[PDB]
């Protein structure tokens, strides 16, 4: 029940654990200038819950075995991280986050889906833009 | 009168006088062997007060180390905050703060008074500490340990340094994320993580449903091993109620 | 748990509304089994009774009399003693120092039923002596009413609402079904269901442009160049009834000879729409034996608005299609009770009954039956052009009830300079809404769900709506309100219940003397004219059996030359600007702004349809906040880029009361009907660079406005 | 059903006063009465039926019904139910009589409700400003659903307290001393005014809801269902799990949840661990006043190996976290639960030894007895529901008349004594200590077996009940209504010692100066509780 | 084998009303008060498009949690286990699925008194799918075939003009 870290490689940045937190230690806001989702924890708030971890789809932010957290200057509590934000196919409004859905690909092929990756436009495309395909 | 003010009349953070703010190291070198620590506790649970009254306990001392808890703002060189600032709490609180003896520290205890909490944005409590006092060492947790107490001490009267540090983007963001537990479909390990979480909990199902896993590598193997080595009535139960959802599939 | 059979406040489709009642609570609306919806509701039907609630989402519900002591001063609120002899000295000081006339007086559309505009007119024309009332007919189907009067004789819709079911084809023209009147839109898709090919005139494409065999895109304003080349077709290729045209009209041979200067190639370019389709469709709409023409604010609300309708009665004659039924020409109506008000006499030239004012005849049957002498004559000074009379010095006072001119009438700055200078406003309504906050006396009235009257749908149709719940605020209905103003300062005016009103309305009709009460009662549809209260009349499906109700008992032809419209397109106006309903909320976002589950479809500040290329040549993104200018005001909505608009033009909503439209549209009123030409005025449309100071001024003058309307009410 | 004789008797006192009545659980009762014959009921309820007014509280229903609800909660206690009387105070005239002229129960609940919601209960004596502090401004009513944003913090109107003492048995020669709100050894703030002639307490007023956080609006406005198990274990530290627990059942019980049978009393053990760590600091806190340290230091030692079954059922210290609407989050193992059975045997061991300290009986004779006599009488009008009450002579306990985690399958012994004093209250607490260790000797060994957790389910809008549980310091009462699937409507809770407070004039009366902190912490007051 | 609603865009008028219709018999009950249908306009075609209820559920496959699951023949969202993770509105190759939370109870949008210093407003919106308020917690809202409904789907009852009827393969 130590420090929650986050393992930025393995982070999708699908707000699931910002919006399970209690304390909102978490945050996110999205940058339009730089195209970046601007993933932010803050140990100032954090109250040390755990649902973070609870719910993870990836696994990323766990509760270490580390208790000395004593700090001089508040800056040094936060660990930030910013993920590319993908632009949509049909319009370029910026739409989802880029490794959110290139995780979303890689799990579409485990189960069995021979042509997943080949259908990256689909996935690529807003969903307003989505259901406009299937009107016509 | 106590506390600066906007136009608005919100309270902001005191600002001490750089002559007064001067001479902190020399002071922190000067109380390096003996500190006289009052706590002033603010708007918090008790947890965030038993345990810093747990500093001076059996199991975690701090005479050893100097720290000794003084009755009055006038003898303190440290004045430990606890609690987010209610608003019938930021006057008395100020009052400890102008009734100490120049230069102080200051040491923000636990999340409510580093920066709130759980209470951070709500009409009755100011946030942390910090919005009316300067504070010089934030020392987290809900409640914080006494091991962290100790290690917040030490760092603040010059005995540790700082461990941990700010953590900024980087290259290892944009690095794709990898299927963790790749080997079966997604969907049972899914089901069965589920099923572990509604029996066990979320700590122990992931544990029982991972140690499963591993043991899907050998159906009978380690079904054997699940069955014997625990000898945990709960434990099998958990164990075959996982595998019949994984066999029903 | 009982369900009280109520009519739908909004729109004249007329539907029916089972409103199921718990305590004196209001729990769901059910669809009756009505004539006209036959158990089909639209959103505004369904969801859309909740605003008698004081839900406080845009306005607060008005609850007591409140008198403003001196402009300057404040809404303070007041006894219902004073408020109404406030209202009772002030009008007899006004028309004892200035003139009768000196008094203005509306009728309402909406919620009050055909028995308060009875009453209101009564008191006016007896207490007051002024023919001084107008409802909004006059914005709305009063070219329709003047046309048709002149050249068929009666001015309301011919055929019934169900009767566009078995037509064989259907001609649109500036009407849109879709949003305006949904359940007249589904009678337009089971024609589409029964073999009817449809004829859409519209330059957007509309949803019912998309149910259409064939649709013209034309210009803004070029009406008539387009109906004299379609007729011009149907002369030229000899394809009429003559039969019809010998024996049952008269002017034939002026129609020819003015029609004939217009052939469809010199239109190919007015109308901006070729020549083959326009000899398509006049081809189409000669051969069908049953066809029917639905015309909207296309045509009237333009400054060639009369002699557009005059000019498409006159090709219903050539094509014959006027008298029999699945035909006929079908001006389809605005208000729930604009038809209503329209019989009932709350126009500024008739009296009750569709009698004009001119004829001494129906001025001695009237005054023998009231009580005064003999009733003032003169036709009376209009709504629309009420800044006009009141900024010259020629009328003083406004009772205004139950509209709202301060966001649904033209120039809004002239209205309230005009209200400025009108030392008394009289405002009956049930809301604080804009005019009722800029009202020196407010008197609060009865909703729609609490009360008791008739409703009168587009197809001149009478209904009855019961009562549902009790107010929760001692406030009396509009009826007892007028009687009790006039029997402090006049006439001894007294009423029961709206039984009495509509007997009394019985005794002074000839043409409502077959529907009573018992005959329409729960779920009766009473097409007026009926004349016997025997079940033997179940009211007049069809208008037009064997005589025309003219004068000569003979239909007349008549159109004229296109004229272009008063403002042109200039330099820094490069826009045309249109003035649009849509589907959702209705007119001034009183009711349908205080109700939950329609406002939480669209709030503010609206959406001003551009065309896509419009748009990707200007600099305007699919929703992003726009600036448009016009030459008496700038206003801000959002853009909704599609291509459904016609390039060149944007159509705007003016429900909206944040970025309304109706301080852009500059009021130039028609030749003799007067009405404001909304449908074309000249705007530029300009981007804004920091979006997001602008979408702050979208929420802060939007608090702002609630600020002041939560002020002066509470 | 439980309730109906109660309700008979409240129609034939009253003919045509309930308006509407209606069913919550089976021991669950509500009723609808006129809002102009609203304290006879009460009333009533109380004096001739032996109802303990538990909780009163407003609601903001002015888009449900546009009224107000003020609840009145009354728990039977001569079988045993919950009665709740709800008024439809109006709406732009809100107006309600009081009650507090009839129970004085009602004295701090009437002073709440026209502090949250600015409803005036006309007649009510105390009329002063009880949990909004001195600075805030007049007509803003936080619990108020349109006045204001949870978020929004107006400007100070003063830097000074201006809150007014009342002096009942002195006069304007009298002299106080401070003991609040920061004070050594209170650990928590609360100011205390002691009206002293000498060293004798004349009279004591107090000031309270220093550590008012404002977590009422902040429960119905930014968090959910789940996450207000986190807000209610966070209000203080030793009564975490009272109030997670109590607010657990409260939302359990406004819907069916039918509930595994484990984790139903695995939170009556866990509930029971708690009372081990509360009472044991408190005994500790009592030698620390009455004199000997070598008696408290070895009450922390016997209260660090109650937190060693608390570091092994749950693996934390203080703060935690284990429960869920459904059921409980973590789960207990085997060797824990045959290990934290000895460990409990060798605690009755360890707490046998430590008790002969009152055996020894030198400043446990002489400083604890005489000494802030709470009266019996005043104790059943004010509705006092900890170990006061069970001093006292009442036998009020939640676990006996409502039994809610499944303490029927439990050993169940109520305590009660005789004497009023500060070692009577002590008695309660060491004879709770056995009977609590008696249910972890007897609930862990026959655990009955089965899931632990029920989710899925679909909260069903205005849907409410009452949830409580058995805090070391008394009861809790949580009243929770479901808005929606996601949010509540309102939550209310009162703490354990919110009942206990009003009484501490009556106690500091007559004593001290000396003896005063321990005649307040005698009844080991909860601030962070009851301050919300 | 499965149940889904389909749209005759012929006969849509587009009237908002079906939207309106999903809002509110939801809002009714417990759940999500957006609506699950969102008509879809472009130069010749109306229609709303929801949930095809698919027989292989690309939605299903990348949920953590299992909250998609497929009962009486429809693909049926569980919004108390959805964890807002926002997979399934990225595998979704029709776009049926959005986010959006529980408001405050009886609470206005502005509830800003002038007694106060405002409130901090609210992050502009860009996606549902990257949006964040602290007080909002979104779920994947998704057509759930009104299956708590005894009376079927609220959009089929309460169309207008019959666009939309439920086809439904045992
Ligand atoms: N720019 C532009 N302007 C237009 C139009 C347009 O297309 N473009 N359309 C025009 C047309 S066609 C029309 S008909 C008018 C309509 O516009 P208005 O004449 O303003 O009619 P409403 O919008 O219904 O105004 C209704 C008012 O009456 C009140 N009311 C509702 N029910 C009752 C009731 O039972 N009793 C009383 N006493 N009051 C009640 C409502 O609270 C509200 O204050 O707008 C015209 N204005
Ligand atoms: N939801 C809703 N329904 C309403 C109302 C409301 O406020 N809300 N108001 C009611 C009222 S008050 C009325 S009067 C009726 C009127 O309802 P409609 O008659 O349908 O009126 P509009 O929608 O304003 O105009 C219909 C069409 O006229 C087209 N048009 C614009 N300029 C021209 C032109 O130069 N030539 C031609 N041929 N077409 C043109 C527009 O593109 C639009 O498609 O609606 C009623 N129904
Ligand atoms: S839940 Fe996990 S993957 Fe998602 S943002 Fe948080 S840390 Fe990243
Ligand atoms: S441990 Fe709890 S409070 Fe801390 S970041 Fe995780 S969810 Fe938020
Ligand atoms: S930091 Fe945690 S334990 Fe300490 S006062 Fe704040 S909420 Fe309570
Ligand atoms: S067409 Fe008119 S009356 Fe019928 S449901 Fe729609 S708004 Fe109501
Ligand atoms: S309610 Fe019916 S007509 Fe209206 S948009 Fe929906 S499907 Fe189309
Ligand atoms: S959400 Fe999309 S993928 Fe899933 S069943 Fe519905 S249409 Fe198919
Ligand atoms: S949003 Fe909910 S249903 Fe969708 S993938 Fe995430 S957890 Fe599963
Ligand atoms: S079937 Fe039900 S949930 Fe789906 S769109 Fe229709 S009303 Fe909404
Ligand atoms: N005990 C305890 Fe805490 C208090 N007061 C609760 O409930
Ligand atoms: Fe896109
Ligand atoms: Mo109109
Ligand atoms: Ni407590």
């Amino acid at each position: 029940r130590g420090k929650p870290e986050q393992n930025p490689q393995q982070c999708i940045g699908c707000a699931a654990c910002v919006n399970a937190c209690p304390s909102n230690a978490l945050t996110v806001e999205t940058d339009l200038a730089t195209g970046e989702l601007a993933w932010e924890f803050n140990l100032g708030h954090c109250i040390f819950c755990g649902r973070c971890e609870e719910v993870c789809p990836t696994a990323a932010i766990k509760l270490s075995q580390e208790y000395e957290l004593a700090v001089w200057k508040k800056e040094d509590f936060l660990q930030q991280s910013r993920f590319a934000l993908c632009n949509c196919r049909v319009c370029n409004r910026p739409f989802a986050v880029q490794k959110e859905i290139d995780y979303a690909i890689a799990l579409l092929k485990h189960n069995g889906d021979s042509r997943a990756e080949n259908h990256r436009e689909s996935f690529e495309t807003c969903p307003e833009c989505k259901r406009q395909k299937c009107l016509v | 009168l106590l506390g600066p003010r906007d136009a608005n009349g919100i309270p902001v953070p005191m600002t001490v006088d750089e002559s007064i703010a001067s001479m902190k190291a020399s002071l922190l070198k000067k109380i390096k062997r003996s500190a006289y620590v009052y706590r002033v506790d603010c708007g918090g649970c008790n947890g965030c007060e038993i345990e810093i009254f747990a500093t001076l306990s059996p199991l975690f001392d701090a005479e050893r180390f100097g720290i000794k808890v003084v009755p009055s703002p006038r003898h303190a060189d440290i004045l430990l905050f606890t609690g987010a600032v209610t608003r019938a709490m930021r006057s008395p609180a100020l009052r400890a703060w102008q009734s100490a003896p120049d230069p102080k520290i200051c040491i923000s205890y636990g999340a409510c008074g580093n920066s709130g909490g759980i209470f951070h944005d709500l009409y009755c409590v100011w946030g942390g500490t910090d919005k009316i006092v300067p504070v010089d060492v934030y020392i987290p947790g809900c409640p914080p340990t006494p091991a962290a107490t100790l290690y917040g001490f030490a760092m603040a009267l010059g005995l540790l340094e700082q461990k941990i540090h700010a953590r900024g983007p980087g290259e290892l963001d944009e690095q794709p994320a990898e299927i963790l537990h790749g080997d079966m479909v997604q969907p049972l390990r899914v089901k069965v993580d589920r099923e572990a979480r509604r029996l066990a909990g979320y700590r122990y199902g992931r544990q029982i449903a991972d140690d499963y896993l591993t043991q899907l590598g050998q159906g009978e193997e380690q079904v054997a091993r699940w069955l014997e080595a625990e000898n945990d009535p709960r434990l099998n139960e958990i164990v075959s109620h996982l595998n019949h959802v994984v066999e029903e599939a | 748990m009982k369900k009280v059979v109520t009519v739908c406040p909004y729109c004249a489709s007329g539907c029916k509304i089972n409103l199921v009642v718990d305590n004196g609570k209001i729990v769901r609306a059910e669809a009756a089994q009505g004539k006209t919806n036959q158990g089909t509701l639209c959103l505004k039907g369904y969801y859309g009774w909740d605003f008698i609630n004081d839900t406080q989402i845009l306005t607060p519900r008005l609850k007591t009399p409140m008198i403003r002591r001196q402009r300057g001063g404040k809404l303070e609120p007041v006894s219902w003693d004073e408020a109404l002899n406030y209202v009772a000295e002030r009008l007899s000081a006004i028309k004892e120092k200035y003139g009768p006339d000196a008094i203005q007086t509306t009728g309402s559309s909406r919620g009050t039923g055909n028995e308060t505009n009875y009453v209101m007119q009564k008191f006016a024309r007896a207490v007051i002596g002024t023919n001084n009332v107008d409802c909004c007919a006059r914005v709305x189907h009063g070219p329709s009413v003047a046309g048709l009067h002149q050249s068929v004789g009666n001015g309301a819709m011919s055929n019934a609402i169900n009767e566009i079911d078995n037509t064989d084809l259907v001609f649109v023209f500036g009407y849109n079904p879709a949003d305006s009147h949904p359940i007249v839109a589904n009678h337009v898709i089971n024609a589409k269901r029964n073999g009817a090919k449809i004829i859409v005139c519209d330059p957007r494409k509309i949803e019912t442009a998309r149910i259409a065999d064939m649709h013209i895109a034309l210009k803004n304003g070029s009406n008539i160049a387009l109906l004299n080349a379609m007729g011009h077709v149907i002369i030229e290729e000899n394809l009429y009834d003559k039969a019809f045209v010998a024996s049952r009209t008269e002017g034939f041979e002026e129609y020819r000879k003015i029609v004939e200067g217009y052939t469809p190639e010199s239109v190919e370019d007015i109308t901006g729409v070729s020549a083959s389709e326009i000899r398509q469709a006049a081809r189409m709409y000669a051969q069908a034996k049953s066809a029917a023409i639905l015309w909207g604010m296309g045509v009237t609300q333009f400054y060639q608005g009369v002699e557009t309708v005059r000019s498409l009665t006159s090709l219903a004659m050539l094509t014959g299609n006027l008298g029999k039924p699945h035909a006929g020409v079908n001006p389809v109506r605005g208000q729930n009770n604009v038809q209503g008000a329209c019989d009932m006499g709350a126009l500024p030239d008739t009296y009750p009954g569709y009698q004009y004012v001119k004829d001494p005849a129906n001025r001695e049957k009237f005054a023998k039956a009231w009580g005064v002498e003999s009733l003032p004559a003169h036709t009376g000074y209009r709504i629309s052009e009420l800044p006009h009379r009141a900024a010259h010095g020629e009328v003083r006072a406004a009772y205004i009830m139950g509209e709202d001119p301060l966001q649904t009438d033209a120039e809004l700055s002239a209205v309230r300079k005009a209200f400025e200078d009108l030392e008394l406003v009289i405002v009956q309504d049930i809301f604080m809404t804009k005019t009722a906050s800029a009202a020196d006396v407010i008197l609060p009235s009865t909703s729609w769900g609490e009360h008791e009257g008739v409703f009168t749908a587009a197809d001149r149709g009478f209904q009855r709506f019961f009562k549902a719940v009790e107010p929760k605020w001692d406030l009396k209905t509009d009826w007892q309100i007028i009687s009790e103003i006039a029997t402090r300062m006049g006439y001894p005016m007294h009423y029961n219940n709206t039984q009495e009103i509509w007997d009394e309305l019985r005794h002074l009709c000839p043409d409502f003397y077959g529907a009573t009460y018992e005959k329409m009662g729960e779920l009766g549809f009473i097409q007026w004219p009926c004349r016997d209260t025997s079940d033997a009349d179940q009211g007049t499906s069809y208008l037009f059996k064997e005589k025309f109700d003219t004068p000569n008992g003979l239909a007349q032809f008549f159109t004229c030359d296109w004229v272009a419209p008063i403002d042109k397109l200039t330099d820094e106006y490069p826009m045309v600007l249109s003035t649009v309903r849509e589907v959702g909320h209705y007119s001034c976002r009183s009711m349908t702004g205080n109700c939950a589950a329609l406002a939480a479809l669209a709030d503010e500040p609206g959406y001003a349809q551009i065309n896509t290329e419009d748009a990707k040549r200007l600099g305007i993104e699919d929703e992003a906040l726009v600036w448009v200018h016009s030459r008496k005001g700038k206003i801000i909505t959002r853009a909704q880029v599609s291509d459904r608009p016609n390039k060149g033009a944007i159509y705007m909503t003016y429900q909206w009361w944040i970025g309304a439209c109706n301080e852009l549209v500059t009021e130039n009123l028609s030749p003799i009907t007067k009405t404001p030409e909304y449908k074309y005025c000249a705007v530029r449309v300009e981007p804004i660079a920091d979006q997001r100071a602008a979408e702050q001024y979208v929420i802060d003058e939007y608090n702002k406005l609630k600020t002041r309307l939560r002020e002066a009410a509470l | 059903k439980l309730g109906q004789h109660y309700l008979a008797a409240l129609n034939e006192a009253f003919p045509g006063v309930v308006l509407d009545h209606a069913w919550q659980t089976k021991d669950q009762l509500t009723v609808t009465v006129k809002v102009n014959y609203l304290p006879e009921v009460v009333e009533f309820l109380y004096y001739k039926q032996g109802g303990w007014l538990s909780v009163l509280f407003g609601n903001d229903e002015r888009k449900l019904n546009g009224h107000y609800a003020v609840y009145y909660v009354l728990s039977m206690e001569k079988t045993k139910c919950w009665i709740t009387v709800r008024v439809e105070v109006d709406a732009n005239k809100p107006e309600y009589p009081s009650v507090t002229p009839r129970v004085p129960a009602a004295v701090w609940g009437e002073r709440e409700v026209r502090d949250m919601y600015g409803l005036i209960p006309v007649g009510l004596p105390d009329e002063r400003r009880l949990v909004l502090p001195d600075d805030w401004p007049d007509e803003l009513y936080p619990l108020r659903k349109d006045s204001m944003d949870y978020r929004q913090r107006p400007a100070p109107t003063t830097d000074a307290e201006t809150y007014e003492f009342i002096n009942e048995l002195g006069d304007k020669k009298n002299n106080v001393v401070p003991i609040g709100p920061l004070h050594v050894t209170s650990d928590e703030p609360g100011h205390f005014r002691l009206f002293v002639d000498g060293e004798n307490i004349i009279d004591a007023d107090y000031r309270l809801f220093y550590v008012h956080r404002g977590m009422e609006k902040l429960a119905e406005t930014r968090m959910g269902y789940n996450e207000v198990t986190f807000l209610s274990d966070r209000v203080c530290g030793i009564c975490g799990f009272a109030h997670s627990t109590a607010y657990t059942t409260s939302v359990e019980n406004a819907m069916g949840i039918q509930v595994p049978e484990r984790a139903q009393m695995i939170r009556a053990i866990l509930l029971e661990v708690e009372r081990l760590h509360s009472h044991l600091l408190n005994l500790g806190l009592a030698c620390h006043f009455t004199g000997f340290d070598s008696g408290f230091m070895q009450f922390f030692r016997v209260r660090e190996t109650s937190m060693k079954m608390a570091e092994i059922l749950t693996g934390a210290r203080k703060t935690y976290g284990l429960n869920l609407i459904g059921g409980i989050r973590r789960d207990l193992l085997k060797d824990d639960m045959i290990q934290t059975r000895q460990l409990a045997q060798q605690m009755r061991r360890e707490v046998q030894e430590l008790v002969d300290v009152l055996l020894s009986t030198p400043n446990m004779e002489q400083r604890t007895v005489g000494i802030g006599r709470l009266d019996p009488e005043i104790a059943r009008d004010f509705s006092n529901v900890g170990p006061m009450v069970r001093a006292s002579g009442h036998a009020r306990d939640t676990r006996a008349d409502h039994p809610f985690v499944g303490y029927g399958l439990l050993p169940m012994e109520v305590h009660s004594e005789q004497g009023c004093d500060v070692i009577s209250r002590l008695k309660v607490r060491i004879n709770e200590v056995y009977t609590a260790l008696n249910m972890i000797d007897y609930g862990l060994d026959n655990l009955p077996g089965g899931p632990l957790m029920v989710e899925g389910f679909t909260y069903i809008p205005h849907r409410f009940a009452l949830g409580f549980a058995e805090a070391p310091r008394g009861d809790d009462i949580h009243w929770s209504m479901t808005g929606d699937n996601q949010k509540l409507y309102r939550w209310r809770c009162r703490a354990a010692t919110y009942a206990n407070w009003p009484t501490l004039r009556y106690m500091l009366r007559g004593n001290t100066v000396s003896d005063a902190p321990l005649i307040i912490g005698s009844l080991d007051p909860c601030y962070s509780c009851t301050d919300r | 084998m499965n149940r889904f609603v389909i749209a005759d865009s012929t006969l849509c008028i587009g009237c908002h009303t079906c939207e309106a219709a999903c809002s509110e018999t939801h809002r009714q009950h417990g759940l999500q008060s957006m609506p699950r249908l969102r008509v879809m306009l472009n130069e010749k075609e109306s229609a709303p498009q929801l949930c095809h209820h698919c027989e292989d559920a690309p939605c299903a496959v990348v949920c953590p949690v299992n909250a998609i699951t497929r009962v009486d023949g429809a693909v049926q969202l569980n919004e108390s286990l959805c964890v807002s993770c926002k997979l399934c509105g990225i595998a979704c190759p029709f776009g049926a699925i959005e986010f959006s939370g529980s408001r405050p109870l009886d609470i206005p949008a502005n509830a800003n008194t002038p007694k106060a210093p405002p409130a901090p407003p609210a992050p502009a919106r860009v996606s549902t799918l990257l949006d964040w308020v602290p007080g909002i917690r979104a779920i994947a809202v998704k057509c759930d075939l009104c299956s708590f409904d005894e009376q079927g789907p609220a959009c089929v009852r309460m169309c207008p003009t019959k666009a939309l009827h439920l086809v439904d393969n045992t």
